[PDB]
């Protein structure tokens, strides 16, 4: 029962929902795929942000939007859940909230190439 | 024959416990050679119709 | 995309993705084997967590002649341009929510098929 | 529920399940082995050393690398047995009756994938190739049903259920009741060879097997013997 | 019997109803209500009907 | 009807013909082939006549037909002698018969 | 509580075409019983009545 | 409740043939065997399946349909009790000869006639007065017995007539009839 103006507009109500019902990654996450791009700066990929932002194999994982809105999260914070629930293992590189494809980027620092299979079920 | 007592006991046993509980759990159940089991004392009041 | 799975060559066993930890340079080494040979992808394993499917992908156009599904000729074929087209659903378990029809030409040596 | 036809041999049926949850290992539970086989160790003991080998018979078009990642964690998980030697170790060491010798193991866990599993499609000497292409029929369905490409059975439908008319609900009876009066047979040609003087069987046909145990089962409705009719 | 007429005229224009959101999510129309899939916002649509 | 029929007729040649020879110190080969039946008959300090359904029916006894086998033995043991003693129509038991069948009367 | 399954292979009797939600085909009866029910619906009546 | 039942009026329960006239009709039309096959040519092709028994492989299987079904309305090498499945969704042809089916016999839908015609019914009509009976329905080839898994694939029209009409159209496909 929401308690205080919560309980009359159906707006402010939603995001209780939000803050309440159980969102994992798979449920916001679209499309998971490994490589092993050597060369940080090299990117296999199309993507000039890494570029900006400076192991050889990642785990790019393209988010979902329609998914990542209707519950409202930014990557800010699933970037530190994402440190944090790992500690500092690991080095996400997260997209910025201007382009189209939102993209992740995980690499691990320190059966090496089970792992990042292993760290992503 | 002090070996021959162990399987005299074994058996003595089993029968005794049948007797008053023929359902055991991994045990052979006491039946009638006409190939029944017994009524042991326990099903004579275990459920329903005891 | 995908990756396959790529066999070997020296006893057909499954090669798996190895790092070569000198040159820099993704591997498909063997167990049973001694054969390397050099990636070319550089991409190991892909996931689709949205399971994104195309349907058309898996209709056979063998379809068609099946009495017991339904007939319109209210939209003809593209390739061909006949009149005739069964349709049906997904007919896919896993539909997540979709009640989209298919169409297939009912016309032989055709087998197109098409969404709307 | 792999049958042949009326054999002396019943009903013998396989499992190729897949595990909930690496992921996604099929298994394969064989009649007369307690534990579970992953399937990859029997197509090597039917005979396929090679990995490609299995596969061209679990997954025809090999240009779907849709389930052929759905096969790789169980193809991972044997590549420590790979000819078909120890693979008949694996599951020679699993029987119900495990025989103490290694050789006594394969003599077992070849006996098995020849006349126990899948006998339909043969009990020969030589049978391996085609209980191979209806074992990976098995587990190419299993795929299908796991990719979602394919509804799951239905236990209720008609079309999956058989009756059991008053001609093999009595055929039976009447194979129990042939084996038992050949085995009335053998120990009364027994008690009688032994004796070194020779036997009759005129005495040995106990007639009362037969005339008896239909007349028997066919009055009570217990569809069995009367000393296991409960 | 004009009751029976009655009847078959609402009878038609329900099975004429239903027809047309079998049309609707046929050609990807029918959205879904809010806290339901497709297949059940249609069926709940056929059986208010 | 049809499937007793079909009973009688196959599959009792079935199971009997595939049954596997019995052997046993020398040893034999004793082997069942061809079986026959006949039709009710009851007396088979009495004769052998045809029992009527209504007739079994009122004495409670069983309509049944008994059936035989022809079977041949074969012992055979060292200097390599061996006789096919065979034993034709070898009684083997009585097989009730279903009422107006293609064995009834 | 659902409409009549789709028992056979998408439809719910061989008289039906596959994927046919209509009312007729999923079983809303819509005769009465003074009327009489039609042979199909006389069959989902008495799925749903059992 | 629901476990006892009953067979209904026409139901047949088949019982059951020897699959041996036809594995060998099968070998002799242009099948391919299941030991003599490359493992790479089960893509593109239909898999015959002889009483769960995975017998064959088989390119065209629109042949195998008719000329199966021509003879068993002959009543020659196939009894009419055999029982051929064609799922076209997946390529698969399953014949089923075993026994304990239960099965039920439809008239035929040629085009989008029955093929039942006047002279059946007036020659039957002096039946008991000659000899023409159910059997020369049988193999004339006017009705046959359709079975619980191969009316899965059936397009059933529940009479003649009124649903062999011309309309709108509902299928215009109809394989079968009811009696
Ligand atoms: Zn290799
Ligand atoms: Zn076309």
């Amino acid at each position: 029962f929401l308690l205080g103006q919560s309980a009359r507009d159906a707006e402010r109500a939603k995001d209780i929902l939000c803050r309440l019902e159980h969102t994992t990654l798979r449920k916001v996450t679209a499309n998971t795929a490994i490589y092993y791009d050597p060369n940080p700066q090299s990117t296999v990929v199309a993507e000039d942000q890494e570029w900006v932002n400076v192991s050889p194999w990642l785990l790019r994982v393209e988010l979902d939007r329609k998914h990542m809105t209707d519950r409202k999260l930014t990557m800010e914070q699933i970037a530190e859940k994402i440190n944090a629930g790992f500690g500092d293992d690991l080095n996400c590189i997260f997209n910025d909230d201007n382009a189209e494809k939102l993209v992740l980027r995980i690499r691990i620092m320190n059966d090496d190439d089970v792992f990042l299979r292993c760290i992503e079920s | 024959a002090a070996h021959v007592i162990a399987e005299d006991v074994k058996l003595l046993q089993f029968h005794v416990a049948t007797m008053v509980d023929n359902e055991l759990p991994g045990l052979p159940r006491a039946m009638q050679k006409s190939g029944r089991p017994l009524k042991s004392l326990k099903q004579r009041l275990k459920g329903k119709e005891g | 995309g995908f990756v396959g799975i790529r066999f070997c060559q020296e006893c057909n066993n499954m090669l798996y993705p190895k790092e070569d930890k000198e040159n820099r340079i993704l591997l498909y080494a063997c167990r049973n084997c001694d054969y390397q040979q050099e990636a070319d992808n550089s991409c190991i394993y892909v996931n689709k967590i949205t399971h994104e499917v195309d349907e058309l992908t898996q209709i056979i156009a063998d379809v068609s002649q099946d009495p017991t599904l339904p007939r319109t000729e209210d939209h003809p074929c593209q390739k061909c341009g006949h009149k005739e087209a069964v349709f049906f659903q997904s007919h896919s378990a896993r539909a997540e929510d979709a009640m989209r029809l298919y169409y297939v030409c009912t016309a032989p040596h055709c087998g197109h098929r098409w969404t709307e | 529920r792999s049958c042949l036809e009326n054999s002396s041999r019943p009903t013998s049926t396989i499992w190729v399940s897949m595990l909930a949850r690496i992921g996604q290992r099929i298994v394969a539970t064989l009649p007369y082995i307690k534990q579970e086989v992953p399937i990859i160790i029997v197509f090597r003991a039917l005979g396929f050393v090679s990995d490609r080998d299995i596969l061209e018979h679990i997954i025809y078009d090999f240009e779907d690398p849709e389930m052929m990642e759905m096969v790789k964690p169980s193809l991972d998980e044997a590549f420590v047995i790979q000819e078909q030697n120890v693979a008949l170790n694996f599951i020679g060491s699993r029987g119900a009756k495990p025989g103490v010798t290694k050789e006594k193991r394969i003599k077992y866990a070849k006996e098995v994938l020849q006349k126990e599993m899948l006998p339909h499609v043969g009990v020969s000497d030589f049978c391996e190739t085609k209980k191979a292409y209806f074992l990976g029929y098995m587990v190419h369905r299993l795929l299908l049903a796991a990719l979602g490409r394919r509804e799951l059975d239905d236990r209720d439908h008609y079309g999956n259920k058989r009756l059991d008319l008053a001609g093999p609900l009595l055929a039976f009876l009447f194979r129990g009741m042939f084996k038992n009066l050949l085995k009335e047979v053998r120990i009364y040609a027994q008690k009688f060879i032994d004796r070194g003087k020779d036997f009759n069987l005129e005495l040995a046909i106990k007639t009362r097997i037969i005339s008896d145990g239909l007349k028997y089962s066919l009055a009570t409705g217990n569809w069995g013997d009367q000393k296991k009719a409960h | 019997s004009k009751t029976y007429q009655d009847i078959q005229n609402t009878i038609k224009k329900a099975k004429q109803d239903v027809i047309e959101v079998i049309e609707k999510a046929h050609n990807n129309e029918l959205e879904p209500t809010p806290g339901n899939t497709l297949r059940q916002t249609f069926e709940n649509q056929v059986n208010r009907i | 009807l049809d499937s007793f029929d079909e009973f009688i007729q196959m599959s009792v040649q079935r199971i009997v013909e595939d049954a596997p020879p019995i052997d046993l110190p020398p040893r034999y080969l004793l082997k069942f082939e061809q079986i026959y039946l006949s039709k009710p008959t009851h007396w088979e300090d009495g004769a052998p006549s045809p029992m009527m359904p209504n007739e079994a029916r009122l004495r409670n006894l069983t309509y049944s037909a008994p059936l035989y086998v022809d079977i041949t033995k074969t012992v055979i043991k060292e200097g390599e002698e061996q006789l096919q003693t065979q034993h034709q129509k070898t009684f083997i038991g009585k097989i009730p018969i279903m009422l107006r069948s293609t064995y009834c009367l | 509580g659902k409409r009549i399954p789709f028992g056979f292979k998408h439809r719910t009797l061989p008289h039906f075409i596959k994927d046919d939600y209509g009312p007729e085909s999923r079983g809303f009866v819509e005769n009465s019983y003074l009327a009489g029910l039609t042979p199909t619906e006389f069959f989902f009546h008495a799925m749903g009545g059992r | 409740v629901g476990l006892v039942k009953n067979l209904a009026l026409m139901a047949y329960i088949s019982v059951g043939s020897q699959p041996s006239p036809i594995l060998e009709f099968l070998e002799e039309w242009s099948m391919e065997n299941l030991e003599e096959i490359s493992p790479a040519a089960i893509a593109d092709a239909t898999k015959i399946f002889v009483n769960g028994c995975w017998v064959g492989i088989h390119k065209d299987p629109e042949q195998l349909m008719n000329t199966l079904r021509k003879l068993r309305r002959q009543m020659d090498i196939i009894v009419s009790e055999v029982s051929m499945i064609r799922d076209i969704r997946e390529r698969e042809i399953r014949i089923y000869t075993d026994a304990g089916r239960i099965c039920r016999p439809l008239l035929i839908v040629e085009k989008q006639k029955l093929l039942l015609k006047k002279r059946h019914i007036d020659q039957l009509k002096e039946r008991e007065y000659n000899n023409y009976s159910w059997q020369d329905l049988v193999a004339s080839g006017v009705v046959e017995y359709i079975d619980t898994l191969e009316e899965e694939t059936v397009m059933l029209a529940m009479t003649p007539d009124d649903l062999q009409e011309k309309e709108v159209a509902y299928c215009s496909t109809y394989t079968h009839c009811e009696i």
